[PDB]
RNA sequence: CAAAGUCUUUGGGUUCCGGGGGGAGUAUGGUUGCAAAGCUGAAACUUAAAGGAAUUGACGGAAGGGCACCACCAGGAGUGGAGCCUGCGGCUUAAUUUGACUCAACACGGGAAACCUCACCCGGCCCGGACACGGACAGGAUUGACAGAUUGAUAGCUCUUUCUCGAUUCCGUGGGUGGUGGUGCAUGGCCGUUCUUAGUUGGUGGAGCGAUUUGUCUGGUUAAUUCCGAUAACGAACGAGACUCUGGCAUGCUAACUAGUUACGCGACCGGUCGGCGUAACUUCUUAGAGGGACAAGUGGCGUUCAGCCACCCGAGAUUGAGCAAUAACAGGUCUGUGAUGCCCUUAGAUGUCCGGGGCUGCACGCGCGCUACACUGACUGGCUCAGCGUGUCCUACGCCGGCAGGCGCGGGUAACCCGUUGAACCCCAUUCGUGAUGGGGAUCGGGGAUUGCAAUUAUUCCCCAUGAACGAGGAAUUCCCAGUAAGUGCGGGUCAUAAGCUUGCGUUGAUUAAGUCCCUGCCCUUUGUACACCGCGUCGCUACUACCGA
RNA sequence: AAAUCCUUUAACGAGGAUCCAUUGGAGGGCAAGUCUGGUGCCAGCAGCCGCGGUAAUUCCAGCUCCAAUAGCGUAUAUUAAA
């Protein structure tokens, strides 16, 4: 059973916010796991990218605890990536999943040649720079598939990208930096300004400012 | 391993070994029958077998004849 | 007992090298300073822990091995075996508080006495304090035997071990009767004056530090406590030892003294209180020493990678994690 | 780092220069140099790494901090020295089983074992080898056995003797049970220690690529991540604390013939005394239930007026004592407590089991736990008197008989009833000896006597005579301890057929000294620093094989 | 050219002990066993990391499985990975 804490949460609970897009439009922070689990529902699958065991230096000596990297993805839209460290492995996993649901970003999907059908590729060649790992995504023609290292292959697949030429530089072996780089690249797809978004943005009322009267009752 | 008393006393300086790899050597003989106390490096399994190695030099028999009979043609069984 | 007679010398001596500088010695260092055999010394250590030769320590970060009480003892006997003084073990053992007395036998079959110092701060300091004790005791034992005193004959010293002449008797504390009390008394009184003549005071000259040989001959042992006559309270320690013997013979044997020796004689005897120019053959020697040191330093670094225990701990947890996923 | 920026959204011009570490900036050539040298400059071969930044703090031979009578100081009592009781080694022995070895082994294994226990040693017995299949076997497979020999044994165990026993077997193949057999370094559980010392761990938020950090802290204060309070933290969970038992106090409450008191009547003897006898008043004594009570509350000092500390009045009490006890660990103990157990050994001339006998207890010795002592504040001898925890079908009273160990007979107690008013010992009041190996102290032994039990010879214990020793307060060293506390002194349980010099509890007499410190043996905090470098093992001897130089 | 081979065709030619599929591997990289026996820092394996010193997931075997498949290993030159 879910009982929301945030204003956004309460709105979500009812039917006041229709999609996840109204949150992203006003760049509000999603602080509760349930909001994502409500809108995308069963469409969110996940891949455990890695379980690396680490031994934590304690005054009690050494004890074993596991670091989980999980990339959650609703296909044809939204990715997220989580990293958690815990005593059990299952705990680590679920924590990572929860954490990765809080980090769900939309990706802009573009076209390679003429814009016929549904979008399949990265809209323009973007990059994701994360601590000596430099990931570059490049628009590929339809049906090429994701030509990449296994990890950004996963991440791009769960983003709903069909085809992308990847190229990585630097110490790509350290998984955290690699995955985080690719996530950072994919986030940046919406942040890139093309000629497509040149029209002056007419401002709709924010979820807060629109349903103010309904938030008086709670 | 022995059956007399002075059988054990004869082979006193012979260092024992063991099937499970323990390296020992005899101490006292006790019985009038062949019984012996033996020290070892570690503790023995009961499932074990103690054994000593004795050696002599052996030289071949003098059976030399240069004559050797002509064989019949060889065949299989 | 001592069956193993090759690799056990080199590995245990390598512990003693690390013991003088540091506390618990890591297994990485051992193989570098024991360069004769590489890799297979870690199974020797596992045979050393079977006996009371070495102890393991894995505290928090400190990983390695330290030398034990009995393990330090075996090293001296292994050295005394090479000096041809000790071969087999005699069983008459007087277990004391400061030292242990072990009867030893040589190649000849001639039985001698061996002292092993057991001072019991970490065990590293305790097995260093016993080192200085044997060197000090052997120093006095040599000093008195050369100067006509009735002491055990010094033979050899090894780290904490002292081999002495086998004088077998009973300590004066557990003596019922002496056939001639007067002659024994005068013998003992002479020995206090003898030491004072050489510029020495025993300090603790009691019935607990005197042994009778067939109730004829008084033997003196235990010498780390001795003081100089230059000391301000020189006559006090002199008179306390006199009164200790005066009263004892009056108590146990009922002999009262006719002679009262209080002579200060310093010193009529030895003061024992102090107790193209370079030839090609040299060029060869010098080039050799350079080439050995380059190879020895590289072998140390090869042996320092033995960590084998660190890799074993990391592998166990990874198998548990993958199965649970 | 305002350049080290304007770099995968990569191109303002341009010079030099690096491509894992070594070998090596070495050889060789050239060239410059009077020289020392400089510039230029390899390879063969060897090696999984050389290293740069950052981050926690295992260890400091860091420095500080704080902590503890298993540390000290101020002290009291000892041990260690004697004699003995028992444990360990050591050594003889058929065997003198075994585990345990600094605190964390050594009156420990409820380990005070006559047999049993019992594993050890000697001689013998039994089968307690379930089961499936084959062999045999009913014209009996097999079982039990007097006599006599042998035999310790009325052991048919073997032999003669020839009787019973009716498939209940027996021989083998496998192969199941069983072992106080091996491994505690193959395991569980229980326990010991680190540690009786005090923390451990999330969740969410923040910081960082990340390891990580913040929470968990300047300061004061506390046993303390405790508290006040400061604040990128805010909240938790777990344990300590909050508690369980016990003790202290109630003339208040619920109650009593299986504890009573008071009183009356009766009795006895000089108004008394009686635990001598029965009714009524009731709970003060006694039991035991609820509910109180003390919380640093009151007042005053000192303390960043803060947590608290100190002092005292009221108070019974202004610390009662224990139990239970964390995160993690030691390759701590323990197959010898388990019908809890894995392998391995031994399984029928057994390492299964019973039987008889011994041993575990042996003795030149060291090491330890402990009792009795070394006397005058003492012992002996009378008289006087006072508890509590308990246990009881083996405790026991009461009559008699034997000095005494103990016997005889009758009773009570399956229990607040009987022992038992539990008439305990030091202690108290008189007599004795008097500085001495003494009447202190009783070892070591000779005789008898009585119990226990199938058996007391290796005295099981207990009594009564003798014998009557070392022992003169104990060095070096060390042990324990702060208020009904050390120490004296008995008692009761456990152990036990017979038994406590051990132990676990109980009281009774009852203190001196300190209410502090970090010196000591160690332990605990805090603060700070941190991921075995270099300079000081060789000599000769004959043979072959490798690679250089060479007449 | 003459043949062969292929193609085309009479007859015979298929029940798993056959008309039987191999080579490498099975800790990680890297797809697939904490299986069983043997060995006991030995023999050996292992490109690299490493495995073996008495429970070896890494050796030699057995069984089981995986990758390629009439091919599959190994050494070397070289290209991408760079």
């Amino acid at each position: 059973e879910w009982m929301p804490v945030t204003k956004l949460g309460r709105l979500v609970k009812d039917m006041k916010i229709k999609s996840l897009e109204e949150i992203y439009l006003f760049s509000l922070p999603i602080k509760e796991s349930e909001i994502i689990d409500f809108f995308l529902g069963a469409s969110l699958k996940d891949e455990v990218l890695k379980i690396m065991p680490v031994q934590k230096q304690t005054r009690a000596g050494q004890r074993t605890r596991f670091k989980a990297f999980v990339a959650i993805g609703d296909y044809n839209g939204h990715v997220g990536l989580g990293v958690k460290c815990s005593k059990e492995v299952a705990t680590a996993i679920r924590g990572a999943i929860i954490l990765a649901k809080l980090s769900i970003v939309p990706v802009r999907r573009g076209y390679w040649g003429n814009k016929i059908g549904k979008p399949h590729t990265v809209p323009c060649k973007v990059t994701g720079r994360c601590g000596s790992v430099l990931v570059r995504l490049i628009p590929a023609p339809r049906g090429t598939g994701i030509v990449s290292a296994p990890v950004p292959k996963k991440l791009l697949m769960m983003a709903g990208i069909d085809d992308c030429y990847t190229s990585a530089r630097g110490c790509t072996a350290t998984l955290g930096n690699f995955a985080k780089a690719t996530f950072d690249a994919i986030s940046k797809t919406y942040s890139y300004l093309t000629p497509d978004l040149w029209k002056e943005t007419v401002f709709t009322k924010s979820p807060y400012q629109e349903f103010t009267d309904h938030l008086v009752k709670t | 391993m022995f059956f007399n008393r002075e059988d054990v006393l004869w082979f006193k300086p012979v260092e024992l070994r063991t099937k499970w790899g323990r390296r020992g050597h005899i101490k006292e003989p006790l019985g009038t029958h062949g019984h012996m106390k033996c020290s070892f490096d570690g503790k023995l399994k009961s499932q074990d077998t103690v054994l000593m190695n004795l050696y002599k030099r052996v030289f071949p028999k003098w059976t030399y004849d240069p004559y050797v009979p002509e064989p019949v043609p060889w065949l299989k069984s | 007992l001592r069956y193993m007679s090759r690799d056990d010398f080199r590995v245990l001596t390598a512990v003693e090298m690390g013991m003088k500088n540091h506390e618990i010695v890591p297994g990485s260092l051992i193989a570098s300073i024991a360069s004769l055999k590489h890799g297979g010394c870690n199974k020797v250590l596992r045979e050393l822990v079977k006996h009371k030769l070495i102890a393991w320590e894995r505290t928090k970060t400190v990983q390695g091995y330290r030398l034990t009480n009995a393990g330090y003892d075996y090293l001296a006997l292994k050295t005394l075996s090479s000096r041809q003084v000790v071969e087999s073990v005699g069983n008459q053992m007087g277990v004391g508080k400061e030292s242990d007395i072990y009867i030893v036998a040589n190649e000849e079959g001639q039985q001698f006495a061996l002292k092993l110092h057991r001072l019991g701060r970490h065990n590293v300091s305790w097995l260093y304090l016993s080192r200085l004790s044997a060197m000090k005791e052997f120093a006095y034992m040599k000093a008195l035997y050369e100067r006509k005193f009735p002491v055990p004959k010094p033979i050899d010293y090894n780290r904490h071990a002292v081999v002495m002449e086998l004088i077998n008797g009973y300590p004066l504390c557990q003596i019922h009767h002496v056939e001639d009390p007067a002659s024994v008394y005068d013998e003992a009184m002479e020995l206090i004056v003898k030491l004072a003549n050489h510029g020495l005071i025993h300090g603790d000259f009691n019935e607990f530090n005197l042994i009778l040989d067939e109730s004829d001959h008084i033997t003196m042992i235990d010498f780390p406590q001795m003081v100089s006559t230059s000391h301000p309270n020189a006559e006090w320690y002199f008179d306390r030892d006199v009164k200790c013997i005066k009263d004892f013979f009056m108590k146990r044997f009922s002999y009262e003294s006719e002679l009262f020796p209080t002579f200060k004689d310093i010193r009529r005897e030895d003061t024992l209180d102090v107790e193209s120019t370079i030839p090609p053959e040299l060029v060869k020697q010098k080039v050799k020493r350079q080439l050995t040191k380059q190879q020895k330093s590289a072998v140390r670094r090869r042996l320092q990678k033995g960590a084998n225990i660190f890799t074993k701990q990391r592998r166990e947890n990874m198998q548990n994690i993958k199965s649970s996923l």
